[PDB]
């Protein structure tokens, strides 16, 4: 099994320029090579193959170079379409392994998130479930901890979160955290914070809630 | 030109087994080496099985060996993956694919989704508070499955400062909110409804906000 590395992880960037990502085998690959990109909803499409050569019908923009272990994948001239993730792959032995993937990111000014906190509604209380809800939207960078505070105590159990792919029109990334409990556990406490901590401040946003208010 | 197109798809119980075909068009298919890959959600992809044009040789993923068996029909243009005891591991988009030395043919991929959970309709709840000059409402989206939903806010009149997030799987079921931020002055003097459809139970849901 040859190990496939891929480095940065993510990449912000501007448009029109130009932007590489590297790509490093665990052992010799004689230059068996391949660069994908990758968008939402759609499979894979090859850009690259034995390392430097452009597939048919690829834009001129792209490009490719390696030397044994480690490859190199360039975009001259950024375009929006760009936007999505890469793979570097080697079929030079099987099981062909793809490399973890870079997300080409917009680069964008430092925004602090907007946090909204939400008991459950009275309608699912009647349900005999409860779930809270906070919203942490529109900052940037991506890099961010959001989490729920029972009563002081932290609680993992029960929350799901997800971040949305960076906005089309101002380049933010926004997150839903959910903590689900039965309305006998949600009785049982009355302090629920969601504790939110981004690089662009020291201290931590914190949005409460008091189930008796 | 050259066109392929998997089918078997869709929904399954952990521990029982789908059969995966891929239909091929537009080449000479007995003379090629074909491939499953598959991309399980949020995660990257990897290489599932290799078959030979001949069926000599055939080589499985250390993850799939002994639970997985590919096979193809020449004289039909199919390829095949029979995917038996299957774990929720295996929840996945599948794609059979063809690899040239300068070119790559893949087919749309079918989901596969391992899951104990049935056609499952959601709960729409409201989410209103209990300066920036804005007020952040939304819904939330509760125990559905299979997926998708479509939200959208007014008819889809209201776009702007709309936030629909991923889905997040848990105890088999999908939930999923929508964050909808308007200036403070216009809530609620002007309505905010959030409006929810789940194809797979016929479910077209309204909810006015307040």
């Amino acid at each position: 099994d040859i190990q496939m590395t891929q480095s940065p992880s993510s990449l912000p960037a501007s448009l029109g320029d130009r932007v590489t990502i590297n790509c490093q085998a665990s052992q010799d690959i004689s230059n068996y090579l391949n660069w994908y990109q990758q968008k939402p909803g759609k499979a894979p499409k090859l850009l690259i193959y034995y390392t430097n050569k452009l597939a048919d019908g690829v834009p001129s923009r792209f490009s490719g170079s390696g030397s044994g272990r480690d490859s190199s994948f360039t975009i001259s001239s950024l375009e929006s379409e760009d936007i999505g993730s890469y793979y570097c792959q080697q079929y030079y032995n099987y099981p062909w392994t793809f490399g973890p993937g870079t997300k080409l990111e917009i680069k964008r000014a430092d925004a602090k998130p907007t946090v909204s906190i939400f008991p459950p509604s009275s309608e699912q209380l009647g349900t005999g479930s409860a779930t809270l809800v906070c919203f942490v939207n529109n900052f940037y960078p991506k890099d961010i901890n959001v989490k729920w505070k029972v009563d002081g105590s932290e609680k993992r159990d029960g929350v799901l979160q997800s971040v949305t792919d960076q906005d089309s029109k101002d380049s933010t990334y926004s997150l839903s955290s959910t903590l689900s409990l039965t309305k006998a556990d949600y009785e049982r406490h009355n302090l629920y914070t969601c504790e939110v901590t981004h690089k662009t401040s020291t201290a931590a946003i914190v949005k409460t809630l008091n189930r008796n208010e | 030109e050259v066109q392929l197109v998997e089918s078997g798809g869709g929904l399954v119980q952990p521990g029982k087994s789908l059969k995966l075909s891929c239909e091929a068009s537009g080449f000479t298919f007995s003379g090629y080496g074909m491939h499953w890959v598959r991309q399980a959600p949020g995660r990257g992809l990897e290489s599932v099985a290799y078959i030979t044009s001949s069926s000599i040789n055939i080589k499985y993923a250390d993850a799939v060996k002994g639970r997985f068996t590919v096979s193809r029909d020449n004289a039909k243009n199919l390829l095949f993956l029979q995917m038996n005891i299957l774990k929720s591991e295996d929840t996945a988009m599948y794609y059979c694919a063809r690899f040239d030395w300068d070119k790559n043919y893949w087919g749309q991929g079918t989901m596969v989704t391992v899951s104990s959970a049935k056609t499952t309709a959601p709960s729409v709840y409201p989410l209103a508070p209990a300066t920036t000059n804005t007020v952040t409402l939304g819904c939330l989206v509760k125990g559905y499955f299979p997926e998708p939903v479509t939200v959208i806010w007014n008819s889809g009149a209201l776009t702007s400062g709309v936030h629909t997030f991923p889905s997040v799987l848990h105890s088999g079921l999908y939930s999923l909110s929508s964050s909808v931020t308007v200036p403070s002055s216009t809530w609620p003097s002007q309505t905010v409804t959030c409006n929810v459809a789940h194809p797979a139970s016929s479910t077209t849901v309204d909810l006015k906000i307040e």
